[PDB]
């Protein structure tokens, strides 16, 4: 049962910095033969896991030299000499050398970059979804920096709570922000029992709170 | 040009089975040992079978020794995983895996197959258009989508004009729902002055119910 | 974030006029010049023209002075391009662009616009598929897609299975036929243990001729 | 009058490898403000350009350090200090200081890797193509390396010619190979006046041509 243990648990760099991310294992993991099959791997939501390093610094073929491993006995580390939007991913070592093989616990990375404000969009309840006796207002927030970001709903000045739920997509690749939703869910009957709806934003490139809303 | 291809998973109740399949292309699969890796929802990779070439040499970790039972068919290039009871905790995505002659463990992949263990049966989703409005315009920019709501199991894929459309595009990860069913929303952002000349759909596709919805969406 | 969205092109006859509009969100517009850039099939960029943010300062290459005319709405984020007296050669992918503040010409595109001045007359292509047999095998690898012929003129767009399919495609580059007409095929490649472990429809689209079609793709012969 | 020549038209190079495109400007290219507005641009096919490089040396926000530019006078450059498989595209050179602007002819840069041997593809013509009174018999060859590649078509062993055409995708961004397309076309009477297609695919991957075929009818 050798454990691997990575550090960071998360990490954020500006586009151009040195990052490195440390592994390190229970117990030496040196194979019988001699070889000690310690790996790297990069993964994005959704994607199936690509092979980074092998063999502690064997780079697999076609992946970039801005890429490296190092180590030995029980401690390694997987080092990216040029930071990039595009790293942006979950890295996590392996262990083959002992069975049974296992994986550390991942470690995130993430862009550092100039805070930028969001668009704020705001969707009422589509008319063939009432038909379906539900209503579903959606709160979007677009391209913004940092993460965090503060999201209210309001009926009729109400400030809800327990009726909403709220999704965040991974660091854009390109411009490093983020995008998110707030959607709030009522019943047919409930909604129509109201006016005023509105989502209040808060975030740091807001001078002060900003909220968009309709009645109908 | 090596591909790997897995399928078999599909929505099993807790304590039935399920067998996976994996068909392999592109290199000689009698010369490989091959492997099985799983991630949970949310969660790591871990390893979950191997067998060599040849000699039906096989492992597992705890957790799935006993249950599983990792095969092939050299004649056909595929790789199975018999899976019996199973358990809600057995929930995740199945990959399949091929290593290199000089060492490493998992260096193609195939897309992986989606297992869920639940007594929930699968649910398609229904494909709601979020309009652009003056209520969706903002900085010049203006917001449309589709929201698809109230499926099961994960997951629900999105393109928008099949795929031609990816700019400004944002697919939202999906949210479980106190209902129990997971609901999704992808939008797009356009400059609000050009609504009225380009046409909008977003593909939405939920295999594990064998649904596809192209909803249109109009301003 | 910022955005540019192009629109108008089109198949147009030898003399005709075209208008092209850029709609563009994310930014200050009236504080930037803006710009036209095309691109001739198989060919380099050409600057086709430029704006004042305010001012009505433009200017173009010789090969567009006096028949194109550059103009905005600092009102509605649009630039437009009013092409007048089109002739075979400025077919081609008109792009918008906008620099930046400290010396840049193009840091910013659209997607692109498609146009074509032709006196041949547009022509939707027909799609017949390539179905996967054992003679579309060979290393345990399977292959399968569709053939785009005989249309007229660029460009037809391919997906497979809405977008959801990408892995092991291959969309060729249109050729011209010595018909006058071009031709493509869309193909992928999958173990040969799969095929039926999924459908395949190859999706095309041939906006001149109105064309929006779905082949689905199936095995047959020896 | 200020013409702009780049120089090569085409280059490839290894992984990791150090790259210099140059670009000549007729005359001495300095705005009368004093700076030298000369740009750099990347693109790939069916996709806008992208800036990366601007007033001869300033590397445009995003862009990858290991890309740079210099130069002056008449003679200035373009570098990459660390190709990687996703640079293969066209790159093209801008004159903005002295009007009328002008780009370069472009230079299109190519990865060097290992001769990787292509799989062939035969498909016969589908029934509602004969129907048609043509018939269009496609070969394929999937993923390789180098690019050359001689693709020959023989009916009935009388070899062709003049009567089919290729088509080469561009070098893939990941694998760095390349897959083409051959397409023998004929009308339905002289199609059916024979019994066996065969293309005969010669390429420094195979040790002798690799032919494969089908017989109007059944293997
Ligand atoms: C192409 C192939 O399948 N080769 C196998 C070899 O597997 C390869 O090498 C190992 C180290 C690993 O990187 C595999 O992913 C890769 O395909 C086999 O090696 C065994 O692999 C299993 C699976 O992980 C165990 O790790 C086992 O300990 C390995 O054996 C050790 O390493 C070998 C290279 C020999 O030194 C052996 O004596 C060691 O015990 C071998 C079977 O050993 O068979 C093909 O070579
Ligand atoms: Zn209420
Ligand atoms: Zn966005
Ligand atoms: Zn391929
Ligand atoms: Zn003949």
């Amino acid at each position: 049962d050798i454990q691997m243990t990575q550090s960071p648990s998360s990490l954020s760099a500006s586009v151009g910095d040195r990052v490195t991310i440390t592994c390190r294992s229970s117990q030496r993991i040196v194979h019988s033969n001699g070889n000690t099959y310690l790996e790297w791997y990069q993964q994005t939501p959704g994607k199936a896991p690509k092979l980074l390093i092998y063999k502690v610094s064997n780079r697999f073929s076609g992946v970039p030299s801005r890429f490296s491993g190092s180590g030995s006995g029980t401690d390694f580390t997987f080092t990216i000499s040029s930071l990039q939007p595009e790293d942006i991913a979950t890295y996590y070592c392996f262990q083959g050398s002992h069975v049974p093989f296992t994986f550390g616990q991942g470690t995130k990375l993430q862009i550092t970059r100039t805070v930028a404000a969001p668009s704020v969009f705001i969707f009422p309840p589509s008319d063939e979804q009432l038909k379906s006796g539900t209503a579903s207002v959606v709160c979007l927030l677009n391209n913004f920096y940092p993460r965090e970001a503060k999201v209210q709903w309001k009926v009729d000045n109400a400030l809800q709570s327990g009726n909403s739920q709220e999704s965040v997509t991974e660091q854009d690749s390109k411009d490093s922000t983020y995008s998110l939703s707030s959607t709030l869910t009522l019943s047919k009957a409930d909604y129509e029992k109201h006016k005023v709806y509105a989502c209040e934003v808060t975030h740091q490139g807001l001078s002060s709170p900003v909220t968009k809303s309709f009645n109908r | 040009e090596v591909q790997l291809v897995e399928s078999g998973g599909g929505v099993v109740q807790p304590g039935r089975s399920l067998r996976l399949s994996c068909s392999t292309s592109g290199f000689t699969f009698s010369d490989y040992y091959m492997y099985w890796v799983r991630q949970a929802p949310g969660k790591g990779l871990e390893w979950v079978a191997y067998m060599s070439n040849v000699g039906a040499i096989t492992d597992y970790p705890d957790t799935v020794k006993g249950r599983f039972t990792i095969s092939r068919d050299n004649s056909k290039n595929t790789l199975f995983l018999q899976m019996d009871s199973l358990r809600p905790e057995d929930t995740g995505v199945y990959f399949c895996a091929r290593g290199t002659r000089d060492g490493s463990w998992f260096a193609y992949w195939g897309q992986g197959t989606p297992v869920t263990v639940s007594s929930a049966s699968t649910k398609g989703p229904s494909v709601f258009p979020l309009a652009p409005s003056s209520k969706s315009t903002s900085g010049g920019t203006a917001a449309l989508g589709c929201l698809v709501k109230d499926y099961f199991p994960q997951p629900v894929t999105v393109s928008w004009n099949s795929g031609a459309l990816t700019s400004g595009v944002h697919t939202f990860p999906a949210v479980l729902q106190s209902s129990g069913l997971y609901s999704l929303s992808s939008v797009v952002t356009v400059p609000s002055s050009s609504l009225g000349t380009q046409t909008y759909i977003c593909n939405v596709n939920h295999k594990p119910s064998n649904t596809k919805v192209d909803k249109k969406v109009e301003p």
